[PDB]
DNA sequence: GGAAAACACCCAAGACACCAGGCACGAGACAGAAAAAAACA
DNA sequence: TGTTTTTTTCTGTCTCGTGCCTGGTGTCTTGGGTGTTTTCC
């Protein structure tokens, strides 16, 4: 959770990409060279912050809002390869 | 639509609030007389325990929720949401001592 | 003049489409300023006893309209 | 030559007004007093009238002292002075 | 106070 | 019959139009009744002299077309309107022929 | 949905000013632009100057001197002396 | 009354002017041009601020007026109220 | 594409002006002077419509843009 | 302003945004945000203005050394351009 | 009104050990007073071009992004996005 | 011309009350805008 | 052949009627700030 949307219905989140680049592929982090070669309309704002069909990309993580309904707040089951994936950056 | 107002509990649409102000916090709040940001803060759309009071002087509900000296009408039980702490920094100024309602604080 | 318009504008945010009117009413004002300028310059070159403006007069016409600090 | 840098090192550190009080204040009542009769003034809208009528005056004579720079000349001149009105777009 | 305002006899029912 | 404020008044241009977007234009919470009629008139006045010079100007051209060159030439030939429409470019009106004394040669 | 102008009525004063004389279309779209702004330009003088006052109102007084605020020399005089007339005239009619 | 009064915008005084903005010499005829100047400038923020004095049914220019007129002229004023 | 200005294009926008001789230095600092003021309302122009939430730039923006640079801009529905 | 950590009071923002004929109805963001700019605006213009006089050997600040500090940086000079200040002098540039 | 107080503590803030004269505090509140009216008449301006009714965090921003030059601007649009959040988070 | 003093008085600020005037709700409609048909250059 | 005046369908925005709150205006009192005048330096 990066950030809180203060009406508190949604909120923007930090996720594993989850794309084929042209049934869901596996997660992965965001490969900028492998998107650009299946897909060169890459759109670029700042430095880190990469937006490609549409979805804001930062450092290889994805940056969605989500909704409330959309989410589970507790009984969170934690994973160490996805707690490495995480804080590897 | 309708909102509880945090100070003093009442609920009404958040219109009614825009356009006419809280008719009891608007000697400390201004409610009447304020943008929508104050209305954002000081009520919230989110509360529990509807509450209808006739007569505020001899009711044990209202002296439990502290509403005996406000106007009648709709009441929230639990209110999500607290005062911003200038607010209740400008409420102290005034004298006047804020107990939340969003049950956290007892 | 619109291929210029589109390089200046990529430097921001890409995929920016830019309405015909939008680059027509672009051109209209750097006319207009370009003229402006060289009317200006022209006093400049007048007043210093030339018919040929330099870019001393340029750059002392911009100093005083202000444009350049 | 040698005092006019002097004047200028002076002048450019100080702060104070330059242009003489009260001979300021007839003037601006003389002015005023042909666009409406019996008219009061507060020092304190004369204090003003008198700093920015100083200031605009500094930096005309700062532009034309450019323009006078460009014509290859030490000395100031009228025509630097409607030169640089009239680039600066006053009529 | 909160805890002074504990039901009575005499409150209503 | 519910007779128009501009016939009322005898104006061309209409009151109500400039009296809905004085008050929706935030300005101020209310707006005088005589303060539509009053900038109606002004905008009126303004735009017949405009038309006026404009019209005059593109018949000495011996033409009966209106374009934006009789306009800038109106603007900048008369000297109070330069002085008030100093800082606009009027697209498409171009520059008035003026050669200085001493460019020419001898 | 529509977009309303101000084109019928520069027709309607052109025609009164000069009945030969038509108007073409960019020049109609300079005219509407410089209406629309001279409104700015007043309105906002008009509600800064209203304002200062700590009046809640604009007036015919306000727009006057707003008027003479803006517009540079005689074409302020006339200007006023024909709203003036045109507020009288409403005034002298209901 | 007052009459013919610009002329006690003396030289001198003129000439610490123009040595504030760094002019090393200064011709005979600069001083009627710059009294000229002056009063043309003098008189176009005294219009506005008497404009404004009047439509507030005032007898006295404020110094408030006289910074609004020329803030209205595009020469802010800091120090004086606003 | 800064060379897409050419030297008869800035020739004649001199030549309007009244100018009757150009040096050879010039029409660099024209082009330089020229990518400034573009620069400036392309980048006014660009945020008013990011603003706006558009990926288009209108006609509006510009003219929006050029007015509050105080060179208002009459023609293009102002 | 001790909920958003600031020093400038929120409140008296929301009041002049909301009688101050802008708009009819105001954020609870915009007081904040335009409170914290101000902040950070005159925490910068006073840090050069200390600066310029602990270098002039001052203890307290003068307009000229507000005005040595607006015109030595570029880009307060270039915000503040069109600016005059009372008895503030002129920049040493010979 | 002035912002007499609040310009003393952000000064002692920044230098404990510096004073300032009156004229100076007016010169300050002149400065404050019109920066606020510059901000808050482009965020108006702005509510006004997108038909919009409520002046947001969003136009206030934007407004700073169009009037304040440079690396400030930038500097001073995060300062006021942390303040935003300490007032949310908090 | 500045500093200082000493009156004169004119005028801006503020409180109480009263009412003329502008917003608010709502029905009717007729004048403005687009489609389109024809005229003139 | 295309820009433009005039006809027609259609719609939406202006006017009018009643009410109701309150902002603006008037009056009266009071302090204080600026204009006028003398005189020495
Ligand atoms: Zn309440």
């Amino acid at each position: 959770v990066d950030e809180v949307l203060e009406n508190g219905l949604e909120a923007r989140l930090k996720l594993v990409p989850r794309l084929d680049y042209g049934f869901r592929p596996a997660q992965r982090l965001f490969s900028e060279a492998e998107a650009r070669v299946h897909e060169p309309t890459i759109r670029r704002d700042r430095d880190g912050f990469v937006t490609y069909g549409g979805e804001e990309y930062y450092e290889g993580f994805l940056y969605k809002t989500f909704r409330l309904q959309n989410l589970i707040v507790n009984s969170i089951n934690p994973t160490l390869n996805e707690l490495s994936l995480f804080q590897s950056n | 639509r309708e909102r509880a107002c945090m100070l003093c509990g009442i609920v009404l649409p958040g219109r009614v609030f825009m356009q006419n102000g809280c008719p009891n916090c608007d000697s400390v709040l201004n409610l009447r007389d304020s943008d929508q940001a104050t209305v954002n803060e000081c009520t919230s759309s989110s509360f529990e325990g509807l509450v209808a009071v006739g007569d505020n002087e001899h009711s044990w509900v209202a002296k439990w929720l502290r509403v005996d000296r406000f106007q009648p009408g709709l009441y929230a039980v639990r209110v999500d949401g607290r005062l911003p702490s200038d607010i209740v920094a400008a409420l102290e100024q005034y004298g006047v001592y804020y107990r939340p309602r969003d049950g956290s604080v007892i | 003049f619109q291929r210029l318009v589109r390089e200046i504008a990529q430097d921001f945010k890409t995929d920016l489409r830019f309405q015909s009117a939008a680059i027509g009413a672009l051109q209209e004002a750097s006319e207009a300023y370009l003229v402006g300028l060289f009317e200006d310059t022209n006093l400049c070159a007048i007043h210093a006893k030339r018919v040929t403006i330099m870019p001393k007069d340029i750059q002392l016409a911009r100093r005083i309209r202000g444009e350049r600090a | 030559g040698t005092v006019a840098l002097r004047e200028i090192r002076r002048y450019q550190k100080s702060t104070e007004l330059l242009i003489r009080k009260l001979p300021f204040q007839r003037l601006v009542r003389e002015i005023a007093q042909d666009f409406k009769t019996d008219l009061r003034f507060q020092s304190a809208a004369i204090g003003a009238l008198q700093e920015a009528s100083e200031a605009y005056l500094v930096g005309l004579f700062e532009d034309t002292n450019l323009c006078a720079i460009h014509a290859k000349r030490v000395t100031i001149m009228p025509k630097d002075i409607q030169l640089a009105r009239r680039i600066r777009g006053e009529r | 106070p909160q805890r002074l305002l504990i039901p009575t006899v005499d409150d209503p029912g | 019959k519910a007779k128009t404020r501009s016939s009322r008044a005898g104006l061309q241009f209409p009151v109500g139009r400039v009296h809905r977007l004085l008050r929706k234009g935030n300005y101020s919470e209310r707006v005088g009744a005589g303060a539509p009629v009053y900038l109606a008139a002004v905008l009126e006045y303004l735009t017949a002299e405009i038309l006026e010079l404009a019209g005059n100007a593109a018949r000495d051209n011996k033409k009966t077309r209106i374009i934006p060159r009789h306009l800038q030439l109106a603007i900048r030939n008369d000297e109070e309107l330069n002085k008030l429409l100093g800082r606009v470019t009027i697209a498409q009106g171009g520059v008035l022929p003026n050669i200085q004394a001493v460019l020419l040669p001898k | 949905s529509r977009k309303e102008s101000y084109s019928i009525y520069v027709y309607k004063v052109l025609k009164q000013v000069h009945p030969d004389t038509g108007i073409s279309s960019k020049a109609m779209g300079i005219m509407n632009s410089f209406v629309n702004d001279i409104f700015e330009r007043i309105a906002g003088e008009a509600s800064r100057l209203a304002h200062y006052n700590k009046r809640s109102t604009i007036t015919s007084r306000e727009i006057q001197t707003a008027v003479r605020l803006l517009l540079p020399g005689e074409l302020a005089k006339h200007a006023v002396s024909e709203g003036t007339k045109a507020v009288t005239c409403y005034t002298s009619a209901k | 009354v007052l009459r013919d009064n610009i002329q006690g915008i003396t030289k001198p005084a003129i000439r610490r002017l123009a040595r504030r903005g760094g002019v090393k010499r200064i011709s005979g005829l600069i001083y009627e041009e710059t009294r000229g100047v002056l009063k043309v400038f003098l008189e176009n923020v005294i219009r506005d601020a008497v404009t404004y004095t009047e439509h507030a049914k005032r007898k006295t220019v404020t110094a408030m007026d006289v910074v609004y007129a020329l803030k209205r002229q595009g020469r802010t004023l800091y120090g004086f109220g606003g």
